[PDB]
C-alpha cells in the first residue's frame, strides 16, 4: 500500500521555510497573450510569467513517476503561464492551483466564472 | 551600429572571400554583458536572437515539420533552449533533443548519451547543434579542427538532412571543424552568425540554408576559419538585448512547403532551383523511429 507522496513532501518543505525549485525556464513573449493556464505557446498577459511546463513540473523535476495510471504529464511540452507575483515558485504553484474546465484560466487567478 | 537592433551580426560576404591566416581571437568587447530582461536566462536569449535572425532566412516550412536538436541539456536538467524552440516552431512540429547527461524537456522525445549513439531512420528539416567540449579552449596550444562529436554532425548532415533543409551549428574559435565549413558549400547559401546577447564571446552559428546535396561552392576549412576570426577580430559587435522586447512577429512562418520523395537521379536544376528558395523538401513522409545504442557490461 507504500506510495510516495512527493507533492505533499514539497508543500511541506516550502511550509518549513525551504528554498523554492529554480531553475525554471522563463520565456519572452509579449504578455499581451490570453492568460489561461496551460497552452501550447506561451500566453502570458501583462499580470503574467510565461515557462516552459517541463521545467515547472514537480514529477519531471524529481526524477518521479506522475500521479496517475497512464503516467502522463500535462505540462511537459506546453506552456504554463504564472502570475508574476508568484513566478518564485512555479512548481509550487502548478502543483496547489486547479485549471478552470471551461474558461481555461487557473481559479482564484482570471477565471470569472463564479458571479 | 544600426546592429544593435538586429538580433545579431552575420558573417559579411566580402570577409568570406578572403584568405587570412588563423590568429588568435581577440575580443575588444571580451568580458562585457548585455543587461537581459530581468529574471531571463542567457540561453533563452541567445536562442531567441538566433531564431528571430532564422525568420529573415529561406528556410522551407513543411507541414509534419521535423526538427532535432543536439547538445540540449543544460548543468540545471532542464532544456531551455528547446523550449525557445517549440515556441518558435510551428504547433505540431515533431521535436527530437539529445545531450550526453540527463535532463528533461519539452521535446516531443528526448534521448540521453553521447551523441554518436543516436540513430535516426527518418530524415530531418532542421538540425540544431549546441554542443561544445569546454576542453578545446585551452588557449596554450594549437588551434587544429577539432573532430569528437563534429564527426558525428557532418555524417548526420550528409545522410539524414533532407534536401533543403537547414542547420544552424555552435562553434567557437577552439570549438570548429573544416568538414563542416566544407560542408557549408553543400548549401545554397551560409553564414557564421553571431548573437549580440553574446557578442562579447567568440562563439557564432555556422548556419547552412537550404541543402543541396552536392558541393555548390568549394570550401577551404581552414581558411574559412581563419576569415572567420579576421572578421571578429576586426570588427567589435556592440552588446545588446534590443531585440528581444518585440515578441510580436516571432513564430516561424508557416509556409506548407511541398515535400517530395525523389530518387537522386531525378535532381535536375529545376528542383535544384526550388531547392534554393525554400519552396521544396525531398525526404520521405514515414513514421519517425529513433533509438539509442545500448552498451552492456557487468
Ligand atoms: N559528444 C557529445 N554528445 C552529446 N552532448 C554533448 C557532447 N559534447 C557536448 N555535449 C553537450 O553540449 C551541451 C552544451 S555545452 C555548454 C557549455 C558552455 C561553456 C562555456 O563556453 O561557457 C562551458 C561549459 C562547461 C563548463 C564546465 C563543465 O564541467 C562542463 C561544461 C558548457 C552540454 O550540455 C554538453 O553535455
Ligand atoms: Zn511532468
Ligand atoms: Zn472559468
Amino acid at each position: 500500500a507504500f506510495a510516495v507522496d512527493a507533492a505533499k513532501a514539497y508543500k511541506d518543505y516550502l511550509a518549513s521555510g525551504g528554498q523554492p525549485i529554480t531553475n525554471c525556464v522563463k520565456m519572452l513573449c509579449t504578455h499581451t497573450g490570453t492568460g489561461q493556464a496551460i497552452t501550447v505557446t506561451p500566453e502570458a498577459n501583462m499580470d503574467q510569467e510565461s515557462f516552459g511546463g517541463a521545467s515547472c513540473c514537480l514529477y519531471c523535476r524529481c526524477h518521479i513517476d506522475h500521479p496517475n495510471p497512464k503516467g502522463f504529464c500535462d505540462l511537459k511540452g506546453k506552456y504554463v503561464q504564472i502570475p508574476t507575483t508568484c513566478a518564485n515558485d512555479p512548481v509550487g504553484f502548478t502543483l496547489k492551483n486547479t485549471v478552470c474546465t471551461v474558461c481555461g484560466m487557473w481559479k482564484g487567478y482570471g477565471c470569472s466564472c463564479d458571479q | 551600429s544600426s546592429q544593435a537592433w538586429q538580433p545579431g551580426v552575420a558573417m559579411p560576404n566580402l570577409y568570406k572571400m578572403q584568405r587570412m591566416l588563423l590568429e588568435k581571437c581577440d575580443l575588444q568587447n571580451y568580458g562585457d554583458s548585455a543587461t537581459l530582461p530581468k529574471g531571463i536566462m542567457m540561453n533563452v536569449a541567445k536562442y531567441t536572437q538566433l531564431c528571430q535572425y532564422l525568420n529573415t532566412l529561406t528556410l522551407a516550412v513543411p507541414y509534419n515539420m521535423r526538427v532535432i536538436h543536439f547538445g540540449a541539456g543544460s548543468d540545471k536538467g532542464v532544456a531551455p533552449g528547446t523550449a525557445v524552440l517549440r515556441q518558435w516552431l510551428p504547433t505540431g512540429t515533431l521535436l527530437v533533443d539529445s545531450d550526453l547527461n540527463d535532463f528533461v524537456s519539452d521535446a516531443d522525445s528526448t534521448l540521453i548519451g553521447d551523441c554518436a549513439t543516436v540513430h535516426t531512420a527518418n530524415k530531418w528539416d532542421l538540425i540544431i547543434s549546441d554542443m561544445y567540449d569546454p576542453k578545446t579552449k585551452n588557449v596554450t596550444k594549437e588551434n587544429d579542427s577539432k573532430e569528437g562529436f563534429f564527426t558525428y554532425i557532418c555524417g548526420f548532415i550528409q545522410q539524414k538532412l533532407a534536401l533543403g533543409g537547414s542547420v544552424a551549428i555552435k562553434i567557437t574559435e577552439h570549438s570548429w571543424n573544416a568538414d563542416l565549413y566544407k560542408l557549408m558549400g553543400h548549401f545554397a547559401w551560409w553564414t557564421a552568425f553571431v548573437t549580440n546577447v553574446n557578442a562579447s564571446s567568440s562563439e557564432a552559428f555556422l548556419i547552412g540554408c537550404n541543402y543541396l546535396g552536392k558541393p555548390r561552392e568549394q570550401i577551404d576549412g581552414y581558411v574559412m576559419h581563419a576569415n572567420y576570426i579576421f572578421w571578429r577580430n576586426t570588427n567589435p559587435i556592440q552588446l545588446s538585448s534590443y531585440s528581444l522586447f518585440d515578441m510580436s512577429k516571432f513564430p516561424l512562418k508557416l509556409r506548407g512547403t511541398a515535400v517530395m520523395s525523389l530518387k537522386e537521379g531525378q535532381i535536375n536544376d529545376m528542383i535544384l532551383s526550388l531547392l534554393s528558395k525554400g519552396r521544396l523538401i525531398i525526404r520521405e513522409n514515414n513514421r519517425v523511429v529513433i533509438s539509442s545504442d545500448v552498451l552492456v557490461n557487468n
